[PDB]
């Protein structure tokens, strides 16, 4: 079901990869449509902390914080904003209400308005003097990054001052970089918004310390992955959770494309692997490793005709939900030690007429299916052109096999050559036996002459 | 209910039934909806019993039943597949 929307998310992000033709969003699209309440909120939660600017290594560079914080401050913003809605400045004061000049630049600080912000700035600039122009100059550098000089002037003067006004501290310490170890937050140190000022006003304390059942799980399909966005770790996560497995597996694989995935993904498919062997595939589109994946999983799931294709009576490859490809698939097939397994992909792959003499070599002498068989694999290879030696060996073995029904005889003897009147009797067998051109067993022999002398 | 049962996590309930009337007439006081509760609680218990018998078998740390030992592998790729996915 959700299943069956990751596994049409899988199919067509793997027809688009085979194409390698157009690099589309196959991230948007997956989350999208899968999402069509927890699939609403985690995948918004990751479009929303993926949509970052555009591997191991980049990733340890400073480049990804800049792009998380953008995800993350814009998310909350608009989350605040979509809040602020109810309310509908007028939403911020009746807030500050509802949880009961600085009250109103932090509010613009916390809807996302360097406007507003600059509004209530010149507003009470008449008291606060140089942080207007602080704030003018963090709003004229777009990441809001503070002259080195300002900044250890706010450094010093939150040390000086605001050390014991709220906002103004917090304000001059995140400006200035100051106050680094501090920062607690006394107005907001509630689950989300606790949260929300944590991340305005470190990795180690914000994965193992900060915890997750402390950032409140519920919300953190769109929250803690934000937070983090600590990739495999949120993904580990997720994947734990039941109701987000498929979930999970769609991001990571998003992640991935983007550049232990095998067995997460093989126990994300071993799930629905007995009614969806095409989601099965669908999800192997990511996958030589391709080549091992397909042979072990193949037989596990099901039929390997039914995983894979069956070379039909004619030897076509009927295909299922690439030469070598299915060479090896005829060697592990004949290595899977199951006769007529081993038999089909060896044919599929010389390899037919051996598998064929080698369980022939038993059933000659079960016994007419062995000898049916047989010999159509070998009138398969002889007639279309596959070599003399093997192919009269089939012929062999048939004539022997109808030779011996007919012991168990006219044909079989044209092909090969292509108490008295029992006592006479032996003696025309004794007589056959001897002027025969067949140097038969001496021990046969033997034995008709020692019946014959107990009849003698 | 074919409609309340489907908004609410997923023909099943009509074969349910079936078996409740069954139970219905053959035993006393049953009639047909409680029958049918009852069955399905009933085969509730009996699949989480059939768990608790291939628990019995995974040989483990503390307690080892007697046992044949041909399944072993099957029972320990099965439990280490369930392992490898959290599960507790």
């Amino acid at each position: 079901n959700v299943e069956m929307a990751y596994a049409r998310q899988m199919y067509m992000y793997n027809e688009k990869v085979v194409s390698g033709h157009l690099q589309p969003s196959l991230v948007d699209l997956c989350t999208e449509a899968a999402e069509r309440k927890n699939v609403s909120d985690l995948w918004v939660m990751v479009k929303q902390m993926t949509d970052v600017p555009l591997t191991l290594k980049s990733r340890c560079s400073g480049q990804m914080q800049m792009a998380f914080v953008r995800q993350a401050l814009n998310y909350l913003e608009q989350s605040y904003k979509n809040y602020t809605l109810i309310s509908v400045y007028n939403l911020v004061r009746s807030f500050l209400n509802i949880r009961l000049v600085w009250a109103l630049i932090y509010y613009c600080m916390r809807c996302g308005d360097l406007m507003a912000a600059q509004q209530v700035v010149n507003r009470a600039q008449h008291q606060l003097g140089d942080f207007k122009n602080c704030f003018q100059e963090y709003i004229h550098n777009k990441d809001r990054r503070l002259s080195p000089t300002t900044e250890n002037k706010l450094r010093l003067h939150y040390r000086r001052a605001v050390r014991a006004d709220p906002y103004k501290r917090a304000v001059y310490c995140i400006i200035g970089r100051c106050d680094v170890s501090d920062n607690h937050s006394e107005v907001a140190d509630k689950t989300e918004d606790y949260l929300w000022l944590k991340l305005s006003q470190f990795q180690k304390q914000l994965f193992e310390d900060y915890g997750e059942s402390h950032f409140a799980v519920n919300q953190q399909p769109y929250l803690y992955f934000q937070v983090l966005f600590q990739f495999e770790a949120a993904i580990a996560f997720l994947f734990r959770l039941e109701r987000t497995r498929c979930h999970a597996v769609h991001v990571a694989l998003a992640l991935f494309e983007l550049k232990n995935f095998i067995r997460l993904l093989m126990l994300y498919t071993r799930k629905f692997e007995p009614t969806d062997p095409r989601e099965a595939l669908q999800y192997f589109y990511f996958l030589s490793m391709f080549l091992r994946c397909v042979s072990e999983l193949v037989i596990e799931s099901r039929e390997f005709d039914m995983l894979l294709g069956k070379l039909e009576k004619d030897g076509s490859r009927k295909p299922g939900a690439t030469k070598t490809i299915i060479n090896k698939v005829a060697s592990v097939a004949e290595n899977k030690g199951l006769f007529e397994e081993a038999a089909k992909l060896y044919d599929l792959a010389d390899k037919v007429l051996e598998l064929t003499n080698k369980l022939l070599s038993p059933v000659v002498s079960n016994r007419e299916r062995l000898k049916n068989m047989a010999l159509a694999i070998a009138e398969r290879y002889k007639s279309q052109g596959v070599e003399k030696s093997i192919n009269s060996t089939f012929y062999l073995l048939l004539d022997l096999i109808t030779f011996f029904d007919e012991y168990h005889i006219d044909l079989s003897f044209d092909v090969i050559e292509r108490d008295s009147v029992l006592r006479s009797q032996a003696r025309a067998l004794i007589t056959f036996a001897g002027m025969i051109p067949y140097r038969m067993s001496g021990d046969t022999n033997a034995r008709l002459v020692q019946m014959e002398v107990l009849m003698n | 209910e074919a409609f309340i049962l489907s908004d609410l996590y997923n023909i099943a309930a009509v074969e349910l039934l079936l078996i409740g009337e069954q139970q219905q007439p053959t035993f006393h006081g049953l009639t047909r909806g409680l029958v049918a509760i009852l069955l399905y609680w009933d085969g509730k218990s009996c699949m989480a019993e059939s768990l608790l018998h291939l628990i019995q078998a995974r040989k483990g740390k503390t307690f080892t039943l007697d046992h044949s030992p041909e399944v072993v592998s099957m029972v320990t790729r099965f439990t280490d597949d369930l392992m490898e996915q959290g599960l507790t």
